[PDB]
């Protein structure tokens, strides 16, 4: 059952940083675009970060850019999202998908329109 | 005569892409190989069928000259004979090549703290190139025995990928630009002489 098992997560005071990664279960990762979801609570998900398969070309939405940081590390098969300075808005359960390349090699952020096999996700609370 | 635009090619402030690589014919003009060995930057400065310290004597009827930006480890690709993506899905050169490669660290010009975004190469392709052939389709990739009907998806590729310098790679993935010079030889009056 191809899937992306998400780890990391958990809860921090705004402020706070996180790093969530994800790994490859069923298939390789490298030539795959990549993205990073999120679902807040009682909405729908959101495209939030993504990488191309080369690791090259990043894109991030405007409410996380300059606070996220996507990777990968092809060789171990997994997709990171480094988060630093954590606001409440950010709270949701955070999972990957593969995302479509751009025609010039970047990346979107809307999973593959086939794609149904979101995990378990990992939850992400920041509270006071 | 007047002097070929060497400085045009070598000097240009922006690179191709190696799978969509430029080329500028170079013709009636005086070719003075001095300038290019005496800019010392070079890290590749190597010839096919010609002596590389004995260009300034030689007369042929075109030059070409192709360019583009690899990373320092394929620039080995980049010769008559070889295998590997570059040379087979990128830029391959005739087994009969007759000219000379030059390569240089452009890691301060190509490279960007947010991972360069233009430099792309091909990864998949259904055939090898042909030599001097361009291909800069992007074309879903089909790598399964199932049609892919243009979606990228499982087994179904995008066939680019973007190098993503930055400056930090170790020294064999940063960026180098590369200038191919041909030597086209026809049966008619040669146009690009050295001084001889
Ligand atoms: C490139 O620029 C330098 C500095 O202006 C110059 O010395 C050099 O000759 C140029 N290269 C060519 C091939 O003209």
């Amino acid at each position: 059952q191809v899937q992306l098992v998400e780890s990391g997560g958990g809860l921090v005071q705004p402020g706070g940083t996180l790093r969530l990664s994800c790994a490859a279960s069923g298939f390789t990762l490298d030539y795959y675009a990549i993205g990073w979801f999120r679902q807040a609570p009682g909405k729908e998900r959101e495209g939030v970060s993504c990488i191309s398969g080369s690791g090259g070309i990043t894109n991030y939405t405007d409410s996380v850019k300059g606070r996220f940081t996507i990777s990968r590390d092809n060789a171990k098969n997994t997709v990171y999202l480094q988060m630093n300075s954590l606001k409440p808005e950010d709270t949701a359960v955070y999972y990957c998908a593969p995302v479509s390349h751009t025609v010039v090699a970047g990346c979107a952020f809307e999973a593959w329109t086939d794609f149904g096999s979101w995990g378990q996700g990992t939850q992400v609370t920041v509270s006071s | 005569t007047n002097l070929c635009p060497f400085g045009e090619v070598f000097n240009a402030t922006r690179f191709a892409s190696v799978y969509a690589w430029n080329r500028k014919r170079i013709s009636n003009c005086v070719a003075d190989y001095s300038v290019l060995y005496n800019s010392a930057s070079f890290s590749t400065f190597k010839c096919y069928g010609v002596s590389p310290t004995k260009l300034n004597d030689l007369c042929f009827t075109n030059v070409y000259a192709d360019s583009f930006v690899i990373r320092g480890d394929e620039v080995r690709q980049i010769a008559p004979g070889q295998t590997g993506k570059i040379a087979d899905y990128n830029y391959k050169l005739p087994d009969d090549f007759t000219g000379c490669v030059i390569a240089w660290n452009s890691n301060n010009l190509d490279s960007k703290v947010g991972g360069n975004y233009n430099y792309l190469y091909r990864l998949f392709r259904k055939s090898n190139l042909k030599p001097f052939e361009r291909d800069i389709s992007t074309e879903i990739y089909q790598a399964g025995s199932t049609p892919c009907n243009g979606v990228e998806g499982f087994n179904c590729y995008f066939p680019l990928q973007s190098y993503g310098f930055q400056p930090t790679n170790g020294v064999g993935y940063q960026p180098y630009r590369v200038v191919v010079l041909s030597f086209e030889l026809l049966h008619a009056p040669a146009t690009v002489c050295g001084p001889k």
